């Protein structure tokens, strides 16, 4: 997780006081958006790789989800390893407030954990900022069905 | 009359018509006889079918 | 008034989001016991936890078994509550596995269950939707005057 | 790609969101003729061509006088000098303006003299200053925009938002024998019937293999059949 | 041309002038204009 | 940590003060270029002061417009409502000291035209009343006064002097 | 950063009001206008205060009970050119006086 | 309501010890876990009901007929 | 035993909830009603007078409920619980004092009943109010029932907290096509009235107000609004330079092609297009024909006498639409709570009241006419006991409303329904579950997904853990544990105060504003645009947290949009939390020993300047931290505890932070269906369908939220010793498997209670 904080931190910190390589995303500021979305996804899946592989033999989130029936490797990855990027409406959580998501964050924070991201497993518990986020994605799914 | 402004004075074209009305929810959707409704519960030992 | 025995087909909850109905009511002799002699009362399907991905309950079980030993209601709460890692210490000296798992003996056979099992106190609240209300049947009943269909 | 797309394909209405035109390019290039045809059809470049706009009065003289950057025509290769866009103005002017003389002295100049509820010179003057830095210059008027794409690795070719499929089919420098689109109805107005159908079961089967499952072509061919 | 009325402070507009020349008045409060207009905008 | 004195003023026939939309500061060396002629009015309750400045014939004036319908060779027509609200005080610096004065009613000043009243002159021929309209009609009824105009410094030094 | 520049514009005013203030030291007709809080919060009505700029460009303005009452800057009038009038004995009114140049407010600090 | 007369698993009679429990707590102030232990319940499901089970019947006897 | 600065803040939430109660919303608004708004409504209409007999009048003076001036609480009333068995309606009588005109030298008075008011259990006037465990017995009723629910006709019902869109406020919406409607819908007292505004076509934009015929170019109105300088309109609504210059002037054109000078005719263009006055009163066809409408069109927000306020108000509104026409975004959705204001039972029952009481007066007139029509002797006749015969329309009509949920308001001509409920007792949790439930209403049609999802602004001021599926025509939410719904406060004092700080009245203003600072909006109305915004703020906030105008009257700066807002409105959501001055908090950790001693409690920190109530706006402007463990002296406030966010229902779930939220949502949709012990008066009361359990038990792991709702003294459930295993093969999806010889030992046994009412009635024979 820390390898990503400074990687995307490098991308955002040189976008404000300088320019960068903008991928064919037409306009800019979505450049680092696709960057951060891709990077955090690959990191989250990668931690799930070492979650399923180096996990012990003979234990149920494996023997079930690794193979047979209920859940899948992504699911157990969300339990033991990490959860990441609660993603609503296709991207990170938009501003309800001004220049910020929640009252707990400074202004102009583009770092993760500021929009719909979590560094903590369900097992380690959550922080309120990431809990309120995780109380959104699953809900946008619920209405999206209803 | 009344005159407390009773809106659904319509009695006829609609009873024949819409939503769950006559034509669809009633004639094509006929409520049936010889039935039953219950909560479920698994039974492996019982065969299929 | 009437006092309903919790008949087959009655919604129970785990207060944690598990929403289910009892299956076969086994007798006593059946289902595991282990060393104390206790017989697990409700017995619950494992599969529900991973796909629903709720580990809160699965901690609540630990906190429960740890509670009843010290004789103390043990707390838990949103962003807080009793820190799990000490729960172990309370059990391990009193003989129960540092994690909730423990051995059991299948009541049917009577030989050691080939895998460990995980149990403690959990609070299962019983719901409305008692079945004896909700079962329904008809042979030929009354018909509405207008449509003359049931 | 959602189920509401099936809503519109089945429902088969006139207007549709994101009506993509898929059109294969003559050859494989990212340069020139690649961009050229894109310049041959894209919306209107007039404001992007507009440089700045100019109005001055000398006594009775009423001037609408603007200039243009030719280096932009050098950026995006287009076919014009001026008199092309000059006559083009009075062509498209039928929306509002009236046909009359226009002239260049050199290097992109226009000359518009207008004249006769009074202050008509000022009132028409205003609307002229207003809508003129909009109207179509070169392009196909029903097409919003266009993108050159990359196929696999080797091939790279454009797709274009718009309803035409006839003009752009015709438009020079794109092999027309293969051009593909959505919104079956407008296929029915150019190729028609058997083509429209054979498209509808291609696109149904397409979009409904993305969301998952599989329906087999058997059923779909039947849907597109009784629809056709 | 959208400019300002000195004094009267209302508006400006180009008007049809007598003997042509159009002058430039301020409608609905007295003003006139020198013409020889240097008019520049982008 | 020194002291710069100030003291109050009395009533002294009130005060008032215009600010108007017409003529900002000049861009040049001396931004001021003061107004002229006064020739104003007042009425009780609602004040609504007619304010008047003549027009130049060399200004690109167009006597034709003045000779068209409405005669504009007359003075320029400015008026507006006004309001008082407390704490608003003028002041002036007399040597080392400074004298504050109360203000009372402050009015904006908006140019407009009795000329469209002339546009009416040709246009017309060929319970309730609770609100601002109750105030408008009354404002029209009781409207009527000829005020002179003066300039100078008399007591504004001395009344402030004698009252410290 | 916000407050730094903001609170700096205070002293920027102490300069502003300071210069054109002492430029009024003469006796032409020129009027600077203030705003004071109501209720006249000094001490009582027994029957006033004064001004200073303390060292390093402060404002110490006191009224009564040696109350510290300080306000600076202003809203910017500009385009409005403001003229001070007088009612002369009902009819035969309108003696014009001092026009306007400066404007500043005053607020009890906290 | 009243303490049950056996647990829901073991079947050891808990009906008795609830009195002796609470008495043993109030008089002779002593901590819970140690209390129940020398009160004679080692198995924990037998134990919960002593520990658990608020006694309502008091709070239900305010409402009796006679008052 | 030094108390840890980390958790010691815990001791707040009880002391908060201890004095000022859990369910205070429905109480206060009520107790504010009976003690105040009655003395208003009659102060509105205190004189009914016919047209006849020029000497008469009927002058109300005072209103009282249950207190005729004998003792403080009514000397006798009927006990509520016993009132529940008889199908009666719990009631305290109304008392009014009157002045007559009857015969020579009378002008006399009395203390009279006009009818009876269904007050609310555990209000001020209730018998239960302030009675401890003894009266509870003798009154045969529950101690732990939170109350705040009415009781009528013997059934047991609640007025449900009703959300309503922000009223008298600006809103700006864009759309595909359209052209970005702006709207301001203002209401108070008479005439709730909408005013839409929008572009019609192509930079050519118009006021639609159904009171007018069709539309007006906004340049015309703004002229007629009394700013005549024209081109200074552009300098006002547009800005200095930016882009905005052109976009607006295009509009300003078509005013020039027509007419000008509000002095007479520019107003006349409006009244020319207004509809008729409906015969009489047309007399005002004038140039002052429409001068009525220009102060009262829609906006009762300003009105007054000269025009400049409303003028510049409509101006500053016109700015925000052209700002939207520039670029999308940079606008206002209607989602985040600050743009929505819920409202309690307090204003509801009055609005309903002053109607029923109003009809009472209109018709009591017409009944006082019949006597005075036909002369007999010299007509005097008390002309007073006729209130008895002509009453109830106040009472029985009121019961009809409060029970049924049909509110017919003739005065607003606005009808709403489904506004009350049977309070469902299946559990002690459901008792306060129906209680404290936010019913959103309106929502146009369903097809917009906007007024649906859960907005991040909701943090801690509304329960995140339930939005159940009873949606249908509306939405249902719940409050947090710590919310204080701000009431109405006041206006004129905060106005003159704002001046006292040195804001300058709009009349003095440059008429070039937008460049300079921000502007200061009271309730969305422009006042001063003061110099030095931030210092103004810190000054004002400093006053609120200690000296004056407390609770609400929030304030927040703004940047992108240039404004500073002072909002005094009532019916609004606020929440507690601690100020951190410099690095640390204002608590200083010795204050809490000074607290739990009991000589301190809560609502004392306001006067000590420790905690105050923020607002979704204010806190959005502010900066908050979670734990004291992490602070930076950039901060403002820290939440007192994080777990206040989960609702009274949600607080049940142990370790919620380990779940995925839909499970907690289904749980807040379940636990209120857990059968349980109900209340201590359980067996004595007789209800319609009431379950209950034989051997309830405390949930083994509690939560610091449970203990404070007394949930362990009415536990709903069994505590079951439970393996986790696959057994049988009767298991599969969610299906449990129980235990005989256990279930038979008294596990999970239920009872059920039904009532059958049979009314016996005499017949006219
Ligand atoms: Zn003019
Ligand atoms: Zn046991």
């Amino acid at each position: 997780v820390e390898i990503a904080y400074h990687k995307c931190d490098e991308l955002i910190t040189l976008f404000n006081k300088g320019e960068l390589e903008t991928q064919p995303g037409c306009n800019e500021e979505q450049t680092l958006e696709a960057k951060i979305g891709g990077l955090l996804s690959k990191v989250r899946e990668e931690v799930g790789d070492v979650c399923i592989n180096e996990l012990d033999n003979w234990n149920a989130p494996l023997i079930m989800a690794t193979c047979g029936s209920k859940g899948s490797t992504l699911n157990v990855s969300q339990m033991v390893a990490v959860v990441g990027q609660q993603i609503i409406s296709g991207n990170r959580v938009p501003d309800g407030f001004q220049d910020r998501s929640l009252p707990h964050f400074p202004k102009n924070s583009k770092t993760p954990q500021s929009k719909g991201f979590v560094r903590n497993s369900f097992f380690s518990g959550l922080s309120p900022p990431e809990f309120l986020f995780h109380a959104i994605s699953g809900r946008e799914g619920l209405v999206d069905t209803a | 009359n009344g005159g407390g402004k009773v809106k659904p004075i319509r009695g006829f074209c609609q009873r024949l018509k819409g939503k769950q009305g006559r034509f669809r929810g009633n004639l094509s959707g006929k409520r049936v006889d010889f039935s039953g409704r219950t909560v479920i519960s698994p039974d492996p030992n019982l065969s299929i079918d | 008034r009437q006092n309903r025995r919790p008949e087959l087909g009655d919604k129970f909850s785990s207060r944690h989001g598990q929403k289910g109905v009892c299956g076969i009511i086994v007798k006593q002799e059946d289902m595991p016991f282990n060393d104390q002699g206790i017989v697990p009362d409700i017995i619950m399907n494992p599969h529900g936890f991973p796909s629903r991905m709720t580990v809160g309950k699965m901690i609540e079980l630990i906190s429960g078994k740890a509670g009843v030993l010290n004789g103390t209601l043990e707390y838990g709460t949103c962003f807080g509550g009793s820190k799990l890692e000490d729960m172990s210490k309370i059990l391990v000296d009193q003989g129960f596995n540092y994690s909730g798992k423990d051995m059991l003996y299948s009541g049917i056979t009577g030989e050691c269950l080939q895998a460990y099992i995980f149990f403690g106190p959990i609070y299962y609240q019983k719901l409305k939707h008692m079945v004896l209300d909700k079962m329904h049947a008809r042979a030929r009943g009354p018909r509405a005057v207008l449509t003359r269909q049931p | 790609l959602g189920v509401p797309r099936i809503k519109e394909i089945i429902n088969a209405s006139k207007v549709i969101s994101t009506p993509i035109i898929n059109a294969v390019l003559v050859n494989d290039n990212d340069e020139r003729a690649a961009r050229v045809v894109k310049g041959r059809v894209e919306k209107t470049l007039l404001s992007d061509v507009a440089f700045y706009v100019q109005d001055v009065y000398k006594d009775n003289l009423s001037f609408i006088q603007v200039r243009i950057d030719l280096g932009t025509i050098d950026k995006l290769q287009l076919e014009l000098t001026i008199e092309d866009i000059a006559v083009a103005i009075t062509r498209a002017s039928k929306l509002k303006i009236q046909a009359s003389d226009v002239n260049i002295i050199g290097k992109d100049r226009i000359a518009i003299n207008v004249f006769p509820s009074e202050n008509d010179v000022f009132y028409r003057m205003q609307q002229l200053r207003r809508a003129l830095p909009d109207v179509v210059v070169k392009g196909l008027p029903d097409i919003s925009r266009a993108v050159i794409n990359i196929r696999d690795d080797g091939k790279r070719e454009l797709l274009v938002e718009g309803y035409g499929l006839r003009d752009v089919m015709c438009t020079d420098g794109v092999i027309g024998s293969r051009t593909t689109t959505n919104h079956v109805l407008e296929v029915f107005s150019v190729l028609g019937i058997e083509a429209a159908r054979y498209s509808i079961i291609r696109e149904i089967n397409y979009t409904m293999s993305n969301h998952g499952m599989s329906v087999d072509p058997r059923h779909i061919q039947l849907l597109g059949d009784v629809m056709t | 041309m959208l400019s300002f009325c000195p004094s009267c402070n209302n508006m400006l507009l180009i008007t049809s002038g007598d003997s042509g020349v159009y002058t430039l008045a301020c409608r609905s409060c007295p003003y006139e204009f020198p013409i020889e207009g240097i008019e520049i905008y982008d | 940590i020194e002291e710069f004195p100030l003291k109050i003023s009395g009533e002294e026939e009130s005060l008032h003060v215009f600010q108007y939309a017409n003529r900002p500061r000049l861009v040049g060396r001396k931004p001021a270029e003061h107004p002229f002629i006064s020739a104003a009015r007042y009425k009780p309750k609602s004040h609504l002061w007619e304010i008047d400045i003549p027009l130049d014939e060399q200004a690109f004036y167009n006597k034709d417009k003045a000779e068209s319908e409405w005669n504009g060779v007359n003075v320029q027509t400015l008026k507006g409502v006004g309001v008082e609200n407390n704490g608003q005080y003028a002041a002036f610096v007399k040597d080392m000291q400074v004298y504050l004065v109360p203000i009372e009613r402050v009015a904006q000043l908006k140019p407009f035209f009795k000329y469209i009243d002339d546009a009416n002159v040709t246009r017309k021929q060929e319970n309730r009343l609770t609100g601002s309209l109750l105030a408008h009609k009354v404002a029209d009824e009781e409207a009527n006064i000829e005020l002179t105009w003066a300039e100078g410094t008399f007591e504004q030094f001395k009344d402030t002097i004698v009252k410290e | 950063k916000e407050a730094a520049a903001e609170l700096e514009l205070l002293n920027a005013d102490h300069q502003h009001i300071l210069r054109k203030l002492k430029k009024m030291n003469n006796k032409p007709e020129r009027f600077m206008v203030f705003q004071l809080p109501t209720r006249l919060p000094a001490f009582e009505r027994p029957a006033v205060g004064s001004i200073r700029v303390h060292k390093s460009g402060k404002l110490s303005v006191k009224i009564g009970n040696v109350v510290m009452d300080i306000g600076k800057g202003a809203e910017t009038t500009f385009l409005q050119d403001v003229i001070a009038l007088s009612i002369a004995d009902d009819a035969s009114s309108a003696e014009l006086l001092g026009r306007v140049d400066g404007k500043i407010v005053v607020t009890p600090q906290i | 309501m009243i303490v049950p007369v056996r647990c829901f698993s073991c079947g050891k009679v808990v009906g008795d010890k609830w009195e002796s429990y609470l008495n043993l707590l109030q008089e002779d102030e002593l901590d819970e876990g140690t209390a129940l232990s020398r009160l004679g319940l080692k198995r924990y499901c037998c134990r919960r009901m002593i520990l658990t089970h608020v006694d309502l019947i008091e709070k239900f006897l305010r409402y009796n007929p006679l008052e | 035993d030094e108390i840890n600065t980390a958790q010691d803040k815990w001791h707040l939430l009880p002391a908060f909830l201890k004095v000022k109660g859990l369910v205070k919303q429905h109480l206060d608004s009520f107790n504010y009603f009976v003690d105040t708004d009655l003395k208003k409504i009659i102060k509105a209409n205190q004189l009914i007078l016919s047209d006849v007999d020029p000497e008469f009048y009927l002058k109300y003076v005072d209103i009282r409920v249950g207190k005729k001036s004998s003792s403080s609480t009514k000397d006798y009333l009927t006990p509520p619980h016993e009132c529940r068995l008889r199908d009666m309606t719990y009631s305290a009588p109304i008392y009014v004092d009157i002045e007559y005109t009857r015969g020579r030298n009378i002008i006399m008075h009395k203390d009279v009943e006009i009818g009876r008011m269904p007050i609310m259990l555990r209000s001020n006037k209730c018998i239960l109010y302030d009675a401890d465990e003894s009266k509870m017995a003798k009154l045969n009723e529950c101690p732990l029932d939170p109350g705040g629910y009415f009781i009528v006709n013997g059934t047991e019902k609640v007025i449900l907290v009703q959300e309503q869109l922000s009223k008298n406020r600006i809103i700006v919406e864009a759309d595909e096509k359209k052209g970005i409607v702006q709207a301001s819908v203002t209401s108070s007292t008479h005439e709730r009235k909408s005013k839409t505004y929008v572009i019609t076509k192509n930079g050519k934009i118009y006021l639609k107000h159904n009171s007018i015929a069709e539309e007006i170019p906004i340049a015309i109105v703004l002229k007629a609004c009394g700013i005549l300088s024209d081109l200074e309109i552009m300098q006002l609504v547009c800005g200095n330079d930016s882009s905005y210059q052109d976009i607006f002037a295009v509009n300003l054109e078509e005013s020039s092609k027509l007419d000008i000078y509000t002095q007479q005719q520019a107003l006349e263009y409006i009244g020319a297009k207004v509809k008729t006055m409906r015969r009489q009163k047309l007399t005002i066809l004038q140039e002052g024909i429409e001068a009525i409408a220009t102060t009262v069109i829609a906006h009762l927000t300003v009105e007054a006498l000269d025009f400049r306020e409303k003028a510049l108000y409509i101006a500053m509104m016109t700015r925000r639409v052209v700002m939207a026409m520039y670029n999308p975004k940079m606008i206002d959705d209607r989602d985040y709570v600050g743009n929505k204001r819920l409202e309690l039972a307090g204003q509801l029952i009055s609005l309903l009241f002053e109607d029923l009481f109003k009809k009472f007066n209109n018709d009591f007139k017409l009944s006082i006419d019949k006597v005075l029509k036909k002369p007999n002797r010299a007509m005097e006749y008390d002309a007073l006991l006729s209130i008895n015969v002509h009453s109830n329309n106040i009472t029985s009509g009121l019961n009809r409303a409060i029970s049924t949920g049909n509110w017919s308001l003739k005065r607003f001509k606005m009808e709403r329904a489904g506004v009350t409920h049977v309070l469902s007792r299946l559990s002690y949790i459901s008792a306060l579950g129906m209680m404290t439930r936010i019913s959103s209403q309106f929502e146009k049609s369903r097809k917009v997904s906007g007024p649906r999802a859960l907005q991040p602004s909701q943090f801690g001021m509304l329960c995140t853990a339930d939005t159940p599926e009873g949606e249908a025509c509306g939405l249902v939410k719940n409050l947090a544990l710590m919310t204080h719904i701000t009431t109405d406060d006041e206006e004129e004092p905060i106005k003159k105060l704002c001046y006292v700080l040195g804001v300058e009245d709009i009349t003095l203003i440059d008429s070039a504003s937008l460049h300079l600072n921000y502007g200061v909006y009271l309730n969305g109305t422009l006042i001063g645009s003061i110099r030095f915004p931030t210092k103004f703020v810190t000054q004002f906030r400093h006053l609120r947290r200690t000296g004056k105008v407390s609770e609400f009257i929030s304030i927040y700066s703004n940047s992108h949009q240039m404004a500073v807002h002072i909002a005094t409105d009532g019916g609004r959501i606020c929440r507690p939390l601690i100020i951190v001055s410099d690095g640390q908090s204002r608590v200083k950790d010795i204050h809490l020993r000074k607290l739990l001693d009991g000589e301190l409690d809560f609502d004392d920190f306001l006067k000590l300047g420790l905690v105050e109530y923020l607002d979704v706006n204010e806190e959005n402007d502010s900066y908050i931290a979670l734990y004291e463990k992490d602070i930076v002296p950039s901060m403002t406030h820290l939440e007192i505890e994080p777990f206040t966010i989960l609702g009274a229902v949600a607080g049940l779930i142990p370790y919620p932070h380990h779940n995925q939220s839909p499970r907690n949502t289904y749980q807040c949709a379940m636990g209120k269906q857990a059968i349980g012990a109900i209340a201590y008066n359980q067996f004595k009361r007789i209800d319609t369908l009431l379950y209950l359990m034989t051997y309830p038990q405390q949930p083994m792991v509690k939560t610091k939220t449970i203990e404070l709702i007394d949930y362990d003294k009415l536990p709903a459930g069994q505590n079951a010793t439970v393996a986790v295993m696959s057994y049988s093969g009767y298991d599969i999806e969610d299906a449990l498997v129980l235990n005989k010889s256990s279930i038979d030992r008294g596990f999970g046994r239920c009872e059920t209670r039904r009532k059958t009412t049979t009314v016996l009635k005499r017949y006219a024979n």
